């Protein structure tokens, strides 16, 4: 599984930085 | 009214629940079964997450095992898991202030959903960095224990439910957002 | 012959347990960027390649650019593993 997992990783890292690039795109709202 | 009302309240249920759950692997009555019977020998292992029980009965606190970075592993493990308490709190926390304007608002409850997603994600993580500990400690061979099942301890299960539900309950408060 | 596991052989159920999971994980950002509807466009989205109708950027289209590389990666090593 871990192979794979730090693919689980990078995705859940570009997760977490989409969500932020939402939040700054409310921010200039 | 009654309708999102009713669905909120759902909502922080929903989200006290996985609370319980994330209690409950924080509170696992022992992470997986185990024996080890090739005679003289013979043992019934019943590991904790923390407090790793045998059997007499016999309860014992391993705790920090497998050597290299992977005690590191565990420590963002942790950390990892306070964060995600944190997040669940804060939830429940901007969840009660709309409670009490039930008693921006919808902006409010779009954050904490967002807490909820960013405590499922990172929680999620966190529970594959234990799993891979886990595996790992097998795999150098624990000590002694090492167990021809440890199949699954069913506390991990309620965790990932404790996550589905923080899903479950982020994206109807935000249904309710759609309205 | 195995019946339905030896197709399940190359790779974990756990490891099913988890790529289910994250799916969901990533399916609900979508819907962040707007309790089913862009979750059911996430359905829309694992379905081919990942994710469409995004005006730019926005915000989540990155997330299924990660998401195309990511069912990318792991059908590849499905596929080498069943090799």
């Amino acid at each position: 599984l871990s192979n794979v997992a730090g693919v689980f990783y990078i995705l859940v890292g570009g997760l977490g930085l989409a969500m932020l690039v939402a939040l700054i795109e409310f921010c200039y709202k | 009214k009654t309708s999102r009302r009713g669905r909120a309240l759902l909502a922080v249920a929903l989200n006290l629940l996985a609370l319980l759950f994330a209690t409950t692997a924080f509170l696992t009555t022992y992470w997986c079964q185990g024996t080890q019977r090739v005679p003289f020998q013979l043992r019934r292992f019943h590991t904790g997450i923390w407090y790793s029980c045998e059997e007499g009965e016999k309860c014992r606190s391993f705790i920090d095992l497998a050597p290299a970075s992977e005690k590191g592993v565990l420590w963002l493990s942790v950390v990892s898991e306070v964060l995600y308490i944190l997040l669940l709190v804060v939830g429940f926390s901007l969840m009660c202030l709309e409670l009490l304007h039930s008693s921006d608002g919808l902006k409010l409850n779009a954050f904490a959903a967002v807490f909820t997603v960013l405590s499922g994600l990172l929680g999620m993580v966190a529970h594959m960095m234990y799993t891979q500990v886990f595996q790992v400690t097998v795999s150098l061979g624990p000590e002694d224990w090492r167990p021809h099942s440890w199949d699954y301890g069913w506390s991990f299960c309620l965790a990932w439910g404790s996550f589905t539900c923080c899903m479950a309950a982020s994206v109807t408060t935000l249904n309710s957002y759609t309205k | 012959k195995p019946g339905v596991f030896s197709f399940l052989d190359p790779l974990a159920y756990e490891i099913w347990m988890c790529i289910v999971f994250a799916y969901i994980g990533v399916s609900v950002v979508l819907f962040l960027v707007s309790i089913f509807n862009s979750l059911w466009f996430s359905l829309g989205a694992f379905m081919q390649q990942g994710c469409d109708i995004s005006p730019r950027s926005l915000s989540g289209r990155i997330v299924g650019g990660v998401w195309w590389f990511f069912t990318l990666i792991i059908i590849s090593s499905y596929t080498a593993n069943l090799a």
